[PDB]
RNA sequence: GCUCAACGGAUAAAAGGUACUCCGGGGAUAACAGGCUGAUACCGCCCAAGAGUUCAUAUCGACGGCGGUGUUUGGCACCUCGAUGUCGGCUCAUCACAUCCUGGGGCUGAAGUAGGUCCCAAGGGUAUGGCUGUUCGCCAUUUAAAGUGGUACGCGAGCUGGGUUUAGAACGUCGUGAGACAGUUCGGUCCCUAUCUGCCGUGGGCGCUGGAGAACUGAGGGGGGCUGCUCCUAGUACGAGAGGACCGGAGUGGACGCAUCACUGGUGUUCGGGUUGUCAUGCCAAUGGCACUGCCCGGUAGCUAAAUGCGGAAGAGAUAAGUGCUGAAAGCAUCUAAGCACGAAACUUGCCCCGAGAUGAGUUCUCCCUGACCCUUUAAGGGUCCUGAAGGAACGUUGAAGACGACGACGUUGAUAGGCCGGGUGUGUAAGCGCAGCGAUGCGUUGAGCUAACCGGUACUAAUGAACCGUGAGGCUUAACCU
RNA sequence: AAUUCCUUGUCGGGUAAGUUCCGACCUGCACGAAUGGCGUAAUGAUGGCCAGGCUGUCUCCACCCGAGACUCAGUGAAAU
RNA sequence: ACACAGGUGGUCAGGUAGAGAAUACCAAGGCGCUUGAGAGAACUCGGGUGAAGGAACUAGGCAAAAUGGUGCCGUAACUUC
RNA sequence: GCUCGCCGGAAGACCAAGGGUUCCUGUCCAACGUUAAUCGGGGCAGGGUGAGUCGACCCCUAAGGCGAGGCCGAAAGGCG
RNA sequence: AGGACCGAACCGACUAAUGUCGAAAAAUUAGCGGAUGACUUGUGGCUGGGGGUGAAAGGCCAAUCAAACCGGGAGAUAGCU
């Protein structure tokens, strides 16, 4: 899922920033990543947390 | 959208409008002829004539209604003793409307409304 | 909202094309008085169709 | 004339007291619900010892409306208050047995014969 | 020799903040939008072992390859910093199909019913709420379906200003401090009468080659185009049981559109009545004024909906995907190459409305106009006087017509409007008087009195006779018909 | 938490559904004792959230009374 | 800047109802606000009413609506009593 | 002049402040009045303001100002 | 008795609409806060520009305030328009 978010200002500006939202149906987990400022890399870092979060679910069931 | 409606507003609220024709009706029967705007005169007929219709049948209750409306004893003095008597045969249409011209002030259609009789 | 450009005198004149006043052509003399009065209107002296109804 | 967010009184001994219309069934984006209509409602008020408690979502059929219904002769039947009979969301069968009020002739659709037979009037 | 941190060294003595800001400049240089590109994103194809019961072609399809779209994030600064001045919501939309449904089909490992994948198709429809400032998303409940995008991430000279972006303030963190921030949290002016284009309506002028009053043909254009459930056919076909068709017909709803007040209601400050405080008519009584109509209760005509009827087609022609027939090129096969037939809410029609300014200005029907002179660039000429018709317009009484025009009815050869009479309808037992009662008050007279826009009649009033505009037989050329 | 980035954190309650609200755990990015700490009756044109009453805010708009708007007569601007 | 819906100190300030100088109607007295007349469209502003439901609107019950007086009855948690 | 409507602890009647003849009368209508105007706080001309008791002035002081001499300060000038 | 309560005058200015070349260079309309006090107001004084005053906003100091107005340096300077 790809959605936008607003930004800051100082006079009248309008800065919209994109955010990535990965959703895993088998687990219902939702991981977002606004760390970077590049759609691709944000998705990757999101997938970094996505895989890591899924990895933690393994350790609990373990 | 005013479909099949009746009664002209005449740029005045109900209270003012009613009090207007009440005052005008009294002044009408006093001089038997007055100069006013055409639109105003055309609506004055729907007030004075019903009163003249009530003057033809004298009684005690009608005199009270004749006072209920117009709110003046001088008018009821003229009515039931002058108009009602001399208008017994007249089957409606006691008022005549004559278009004089235009007011020199605001250029409004002036009209002379008088009683049909006005023997003098 | 305002004009982007100044309207020429041509457009000004064309707009006033339908602003010209009309005539009367409804004159009529009284039967008794003969004064030229308006149709359906009483004369200056208070006449109408041969009757000085105003006596003024 | 029963739309969404409408409080209705119960006309059965199911233990409920007051319900609220959360969604009028029928067509897509349907505004009202007549007497002979089904509506999904929730129980906002019930009695202690009942077969149903506050917070249950189930279907119910209207029986009395203040708007009332019309007849083929043009006559209407204005009621006083809104009433409905609870049903079983899956089977649509009535829950209670007793009916605390009169109904209309329109419920004679065979799908609710129990309601008519258990009705004191009409 | 010091010293040139930046090493042609501004003398060899010199750190930060500003969202309270201010001045001079820039699209030479950034944020939103647009533009070029298309790495990334999205979509569609190519080969392909294997997973898969046998078999990849039932899909998927690793490992790799080739292109399209300009819907994402970005790249480059081409446009605007003597202003392109907003995220989201509300309202209103409009277009493209890579289709969410409905419709037409291919295959099945679809038995049936019901699904999966792919092809054709844009006509029409494509939810209601809780949380959040929301786009998004989560959840609940539906629905036939709750599609994906473009349109300055549609729309702010249409609205809101919640978010974020002015000045105030607080908390955490950082800083010696001013203040700052991958931060969050209270309170915070949205300016403008529309000249032009456009669009929704409505008129004036002229033209249509004679003028005028009506009726139509009809190019062309627009509106309309959704769909569920129940029963029947038949609980048949198929099927092991459970289940349970296609096709065609009838009935009944949801949303939407049009029209209409007869029905149920709303309103009805022009109708009737109740009543509080107060003022006035000398007092009581009876009424009127004022206090949002003083507050209220009912209510006619209209307008109007929640109310009542109606519509969505059926059908026809030509096609899409597709099924075909015959059949050669290729002695066979094969839907095609000639030829021929079916085949979608899609195309043109059929349904409704506009419509001859369609200057290509149409057709039909009816009515009216056929007088002397001059000058004569000897012209489809102009001027004088005599004539001025058909019809229209003006003015007037007005309309369920209407912003102003326009349109419709009538103008005494009269029911156009008002008044009047009768009745209807609505409101609820008037006033005055008599009787009873201590009185308030009640009873009888009386379902009376009073009744705006309603209906049927009546010329009492006002719609005056006439004047005004408009004319005198309508060019040339050619051909066909009578002398 | 007026403080918690990850995060709408995980459980209780409240609603059919609750990123806010009210209790609790403590994993305190980056609470902390006069930069006062934790509570606190009363008070507040205070911030946030429910319940009842109540209504045209809304489903969904309709009618009516007035001042403009439109026409007529007089006068007569402005930004651009 | 104007014959401008603004601002400007002190005194007197009545009758009925009313606690009151609130407020409603009036007295003495003073004005009808210096452009009017028709029409009764959309739409804008100032108000009234509304079937059924009752916040489903929305950032938020903003605005509107509603409650409202005197006498008596009665009144919880909590509390610095 | 006859009715109607509005304010009435004010849109009323008097003083101080502050303007400065705007007050009254006759007369005129171009300019001024957001329209017309024989009307007016408009133009023109004439007229009106009378106090031992009202107020100011006057006598006496408050905050505070000025301030002979005096102290201080480049001068100006400051305090008193 | 009360920086006590309800609530006019008076002072103030939280909400909404109208207004935005307005009637008005911050007002009007309908509701609100205080209303015996840290209250409000009239008259006359004192403190003044990098100073005055401030229940502290960087708010006010004659509609002009992160630095008033007037005159003079001064035709300042301007690699920019």
């Amino acid at each position: 899922d790809v959605y936008r978010t607003s930004g800051a200002g100082g006079q009248h500006v309008n800065r919209t920033e994109s955010a990535v939202r990965i959703t895993h149906i088998p687990t219902g987990i939702v991981t977002q990543c606004q760390n970077d400022r590049s759609q691709h890399k944000n998705k990757d870092q999101a997938m970094k947390q996505m895989k890591a979060k899924l990895y933690e679910l393994e350790m609990q069931k373990k | 959208m005013r479909h099949r409606k009746s009664g002209r507003q005449l740029n005045r609220n109900s209270s003012h409008r009613q009090a207007m024709f009440r005052n005008m009706a009294g002044s009408l029967v006093r001089h038997e002829i007055i100069k006013t705007t055409l639109p105003k005169a055309k609506e004055l007929r729907r007030v004075v004539e019903p009163l003249i219709t009530l003057a033809k049948t004298d009684s005690v209750a009608n005199r009270r209604l004749a006072f209920a409306r117009t709110r003046d004893n001088e008018i009821v003095a003229k009515l039931f003793n002058e108009l009602g008597p001399r208008f017994a045969s007249r089957a409606g249409g006691y008022t005549r409307i004559l278009k004089c011209g235009f007011r020199a002030g605001d250029n409004a259609p002036m009209a002379y409304i008088e009683l049909v009789d006005r023997s003098e | 909202a305002v004009q982007q450009n100044k309207p020429t005198r041509s457009k000004r004149g064309m707009r006033r094309s339908h602003d010209a006043l009309t005539a009367v052509t409804s004159l009529s003399v009284d039967k008794t008085s003969g004064e030229k009065h308006l149709r359906h209107h009483i004369t200056a002296d208070g006449y109408y169709r041969g009757r000085k109804v105003i006596a003024k | 004339m029963i739309q969404e967010q409408t409080m209705l009184n119960v006309a059965d001994n199911s233990g409920a007291r007051r319900v609220m219309c959360i969604k009028v069934l029928g067509g897509s984006h349907r505004r009202y619900a007549g007497v002979g209509d089904i509506i999904k409602i929730t129980i906002k008020e019930a009695i202690p010892r009942g077969k149903v408690k506050k917070g249950d979502v189930l279907k119910a059929v209207v029986v009395r409306t203040k708007k009332g219904v019309r007849r083929p002769d043009g006559s209407v039947i204005r009621f006083d208050g809104n009433a409905c009979v609870l049903l079983n969301n899956n089977s649509e069968q009535p829950i209670g047995t007793r009916i605390f009020g009169p109904v209309t002739r329109e419920l004679r659709s065979e799908k609710f014969m129990k309601i008519i037979s258990l009705a004191p009037e009409v």
